[PDB]
RNA sequence: UAAUUGCGAUAACGAACGAGACCUUAACCUACUAAAUAGUGGUGCUAGCAUUUGCUGGUUAUCCACUUCUUAGAGGGACUAUCGGUUUCAAGCCGAUGGAAGUUUGAGGCAAUAACAGGUCUGUGAUGCCCUUAGACGUUCUGGGCCGCACGCGCGCUACACUGACGGAGCCAGCGAGUCUAACCUUGGCCGAGAGGUCUUGGUAAUCUUGUGAAACUCCGUCGUGCUGGGGAUAGAGCAUUGUAAUUAUUGCUCUUCAACGAGGAAUUCCUAGUAAGCGCAAGUCAUCAGCUUGCGUUGAUUACGUCCCUGCCCUUUGUACACACC
């Protein structure tokens, strides 16, 4: 199980038909530089730390 | 120190009180104990077929002495509970006028209540007696 | 279905079972073995006043019990 | 602490009022069964009999079971209130009688026809299998069966 | 003297306010005790006709309020000055009862 | 003599008017003890003004509370409002406001509005529901 | 601890265990913490609380629920379909007899049993609806910290609700096993099952 | 910005209506005005315990004092106050503290120009035109019908049970109504299983009904996973009340009869905080009937703090062969 924590530093917006899908990007908590843009589902603050499944797909903006 | 009902709590006082009227022996209970529902709301008589009347006469005098005074309606409204009346919805039904009425009648005959001016039944000289010492030793139960 | 009435195989079962079982109550009672629940209740009071199981909550819609030792 | 190790004397599934009584669950409500008496009435003569409510039906031997049943055919001699019974000054003789078991549908067919073939509103509503009470048919008694 | 009481009912708040201070004006340019104005809650009448003629349209519903005002001073005095202390006092709006005893 | 501090607490209709006097250190609800308020499981809300600050606090103020209005439950979150409405109020009145600060800080850092009332009301019922923002069903056909 | 005599009884059990240190009903608020990260500080069980009732406002801000202690919001999540709603006096009861048993068959805390139940019961990737034109796809996204204590009290108190619906267990012993089978990876609650359907679900959606 | 609300830019300037302002209601006041038709404390008389000086009471005004609680007059208080952060540095927005109250403080009332062949001639002694006007389409009286049931639809009530049913015990509100030439709200005593009957009493009402001792709720016990003791449909017999009259059961009570229904397909409604939901109570209609409505209080949540995806709405641009205006 290769859980990998991030935490939010910028809340970007919403996205989605609905508006029910919010659009952050993390940092690593593991290393600096990297850092990735994803999409979460429920309320988010800023600096939360967050758990992905796998940090390998680059969410876009969903439709 | 001095106790008295209040400092005791509700429900094993009444239990207690009602006890102390079983060994006592005299509360000429009513020949239709074991026949009538006690309620036009109810369903079912009550269960301890043999202390309901003792329990019910237990907690009318407990009510006596924390109230100034009570009447039949006042009882029947405070005993009385939401009536199931089938398809339609539930509403207040107030309690059996006679057996409460029969309670009262019952305990004036003991001496713990007497009757009262501007109406109802007030406790009696007496009844603050035996009520405080049944209140007494219910606190001393715990060994 | 569920036994309403102890026939001397229902008794004994009690003793050598209960005591190593770390929770009992009315439902546990009905689970484990085959009783029809108000046997359930009495039990419970049975196995009360001669220690077998000690109490730490008592109510009426709730029955929860430990071993004595 | 209340338990009994009674073995021998438990009965089954028994028949009382030519009627199959349930023999493992309480008595108050094993006699309800009988299509006559209901939880009220129950109640009434098992107290009446000097019956102890808490022990099941396969328990209760014969003799005081003839109790229960003499007690549920003829309760006007043992101080049962006449309001209690089921049928009082009932359509022709002017007693009172509590019907049971297989007398229900008998003393209720003789009802139905006494009003059918007098021809009163309630008998021809009755014959013609509708709602005989003041209730609304337009809409609901869908599914007759 | 006698113990008398005026009590005062009233739709008005600002005829009625005035009239119960100009009651007690007279009241204390000669001294007598007063037990003065007490001021019953006030009693809201309301009537909810739906809004309309026969039933078509939205179910509006209304509400329309008459509000009472009421208040009473138990005052004593001699038989001559209770007389044209409820003749002087008369105003729209509100009306004055005297009891006697 | 006798000093006495009279007091009030307010849950959703309920008024729980406490007086604290010098004493002993009874508290009694309705003429009954505080162990005796019974929907069994508030027990320990008129016990949280009570045990926040320390028991030593009661060992010579008696406290009376009389409630009315309101439900079972109101009616406990109005106790333990004048319980500590009335030990405030007694320490500021008749021993040092230095004792009266903490008590203060004590209750709000712990706030389950012991000392200020929720200003939440019942809003008014509307024509056409049955609540005040429920709606009656439409059928549109 | 120099108990206190006075007029009004207060019984000894009382005042022992909480003047010092003010406990739940009888149990600690001390040594349990949240042992899975992104999920400290949405569950809060910092300042203790003798019963899980409080009149508090926590619905008039957007993240002011996450400062209510998690006993109080799994009471709350108890009182639900119809029935039951706004019976928050059963559902404290209900709750009291649950963190007993809780601790009759696993010895530790109650508390720490509820904490780290909620922790292993959220959801860690969950799927969101694309609807464009026709099929309606399904995406795969992240979730909140605070979406995964808002169903991880959502599955564990439904899974208990409808596990003791037509059965002679009562609610109280199926919150229980429930939450000790979920406290662990058992698979044999309901909460776990519908966590692991919903996360082998996004898998095959992303 | 909730707002054609404002900052501003400007061939516009200066205005008016709508919005806002306003009014009502719910929140805060140990500040005033004082209340035996609201309470509180002491004082007298007196009860029970303890006795040690105390606790729980009763005492229609025994008396004295006060207005915290209750009432209602005049007022005060919030204006987003203070601080921090963002913007063209403005209108504003966000965070924290303080505050009873920081969403326009919550909720209403009121509410533009223009229009609909919307509803109402069955509210009107509002009314035009047509009809009828004595065997009347007037009016009145006797019966019946509006409720009639192979079926379809909409609003609801009760349930499918153990977070429960039943039996005792605790006992907790708010909005209101109530009779002089007429029988209104009814306390209390007695009789009756209940429904109810009888003798009196208080009230034209902060006075009495009434603390409306409501219900869900809470303990203790019975039930034990079983269409069972969930459910009470349908039906039989009897007892009472209102009414000139109860049959086509008015309604209430007692005994018996013990159906479907095991969480409901496609669809579809309502809802963001004291809110949904659960629960009962008063009023309307009333002579009798509430499963309806208008309000009220009790218990009291999950989830959002967004978007235009579905359904609609406002403004701008744009196309038009539409103007009865995409039906």
């Amino acid at each position: 199980t290769p859980v990998t924590l991030a935490k939010v530093i910028k809340v970007l917006g919403r996205t989605g038909s609905r508006g029910g899908v919010t659009q952050v990007r993390v940092e690593f908590l593991e290393d600096t530089s990297r850092t990735i843009v994803r999409n979460v589902k429920g309320p988010v603050r800023e600096n939360d730390i967050l758990v992905l499944m796998e940090s390998e797909r680059e969410a876009r903006r969903l439709r | 120190p001095g106790v008295s009902v209040r400092d005791v709590a509700a429900q094993d006082f009444i239990n207690a009180y009602a006890s102390f009227l079983q060994r006592q022996g005299k509360l000429e209970v009513p020949g239709y104990v074991d026949i009538v529902k006690t309620s036009s709301g109810n369903e079912m008589p009550p269960q301890d077929a043999e202390g309901w009347f003792y329990k019910r006469a237990a907690s009318v005098a407990r009510h006596i002495y924390m109230r100034k005074q009570v009447g039949v309606g006042k009882l029947n409204k405070l005993y009385g509970g939401a009536k199931s009346r089938g398809v339609r919805p539930y509403k207040h039904i107030d309690a059996s006028g006679s057996i409460n009425r029969k309670v009262l009648q019952a305990l004036e005959k003991i001496g713990i209540v007497e009757i009262s001016p501007k109406g109802g039944r007030r406790i009696s000289e007496n009844g603050q007696r035996d009520l405080d010492r049944i209140a007494a030793q219910t606190l001393e139960e715990d060994e | 279905q569920h036994a309403v009435i102890l026939d001397q195989e229902k008794y004994d079962r009690i003793l050598k079972e209960v005591p190593t079982y770390r929770y009992v109550s009315v439902s546990v009672l009905v689970d484990r073995l085959k009783i029809g629940g108000s046997l359930a209740r009495i039990a419970l009071r049975h196995l009360e006043k001669e220690g077998i199981i000690k109490p730490i909550s008592k109510h009426s819609k709730q029955a929860i019990y430990t071993r004595a030792t | 602490s209340l338990v009994v190790q009674e073995q021998g004397s438990f009965q089954h599934i028994l028949r009382l009022l030519n009627t199959n009584v349930d023999g493992n669950i309480k008595i108050v409500y094993a006699l309800t069964t009988i299509k006559g008496v209901g939880r009220r009435y129950s109640n009434l003569v098992c107290k009446k009999a000097d019956v102890d409510l808490h022990k099941r039906a396969g328990e209760l031997t014969q003799e005081e079971l003839e109790r229960i049943v003499q007690i549920m055919q003829n309760p006007t001699h043992y101080k049962i209130p006449a309001w209690f019974l089921n049928r009082q000054n009932d359509i022709t003789d002017g007693k009172d009688y509590h019907t049971l078991a297989n007398n229900v549908e008998s003393k209720l067919r003789d009802d139905l026809e006494r009003l059918k073939k007098i021809r009163a509103h309630r008998g021809i509503r009755h014959f013609w299998g509708l709602r005989v009470r003041g209730q609304h048919t337009k809409t609901t008694g869908r599914r007759r069966a | 003297i006698i113990k008398i009481r005026i009590t005062l009912t009233s739709t008005k708040v600002k005829q009625l306010e005035n009239v119960s201070s100009n009651i007690v004006k007279n009241a204390e340019q000669h001294n007598l005790v007063k037990k003065g104005p007490v001021r019953l809650p006030t009693k809201v009448l309301k009537i909810s006709t739906r809004k309309t003629p026969n039933g078509e349209g939205s179910k509006t519903w209304e509400t329309y309020e008459m509000r009472i005002h009421k208040r009473y001073i138990d005052l004593e005095a001699p038989v001559q000055i209770v007389k044209r202390i409820t003749q002087i006092t008369i105003e729209p709006g509100v009306d004055v009862e005297v009891v006697v005893a | 003599a006798v000093p006495s501090v009279q007091t009030f607490g307010k849950k959703k209709s309920a008024t729980a008017v406490a007086h604290v006097k010098a004493g002993k250190g009874l508290i009694k609800v309705n003429g009954s003890p505080i162990t005796l308020v019974e929907p069994e499981i508030l027990r320990f809300k008129v016990y949280e003004p009570l045990l926040l600050v320390g028991l030593d606090k009661f060992s010579n103020i008696d406290i009376r509370v009389r409630v009315t209005g309101g439900g079972h439950v109101s009616q406990v979150y109005a106790i333990r409002q004048a319980i500590a409405k009335g030990l405030v109020a007694y320490h500021q009145k008749y021993v040092d406001e230095q004792s009266k600060n903490e008590l203060k800080k004590a209750f709000t850092s712990y706030d389950r509005t012991l000392l200020i009332a929720d200003s939440r009301r019942p809003e008014p019922k509307k024509f056409g529901g049955k609540g005040a923002r429920s709606r009656f069903q439409k059928s549109y056909r | 601890f120099t108990p206190v005599v006075l007029a009004t009884p207060i019984p000894e059990e009382v005042q022992q265990a909480q003047t010092e240190i003010k406990l739940f009903n009888k149990w600690s608020f001390e040594e349990v913490e949240v042992k899975d990260a992104s999920l400290v500080d949405y569950v809060q069980v910092r300042q203790p609380i003798f019963v899980a009732h409080t009149a508090g406002r926590y619905a008039n801000k957007r993240f002011r629920k996450a400062q209510c202690p998690i006993i109080e919001r799994l009471t709350n999540s108890l009182m639900m379909n119809g029935r039951n709603n706004g019976k928050k006096l059963k559902a404290v009861r209900i709750i009291k007899h649950t963190l007993d048993i809780i601790n009759v068959l696993t010895d530790q805390n109650p508390i720490q049993v509820v904490v780290d139940a909620i922790t292993n019961t959220g959801p860690r990737e969950d799927t969101t609806r694309v609807g464009g034109g026709g099929a309606a796809r399904r995406q795969a996204v992240d979730v909140s910290p605070l979406r995964r204590v808002n169903q991880a009290i959502a599955l564990l108190t439904i899974g208990a609700r409808e596990a003791a619906f037509r059965n002679i267990k009562t609610i109280a012993e199926t919150l229980a096993e429930e939450l000790i089978n979920a406290a662990k990876g058992s698979s044999t609650s309901y909460a776990i099952k519908k966590k692991d359907e919903l996360e082998r679900v996004a898998k095959s959606n992303r």
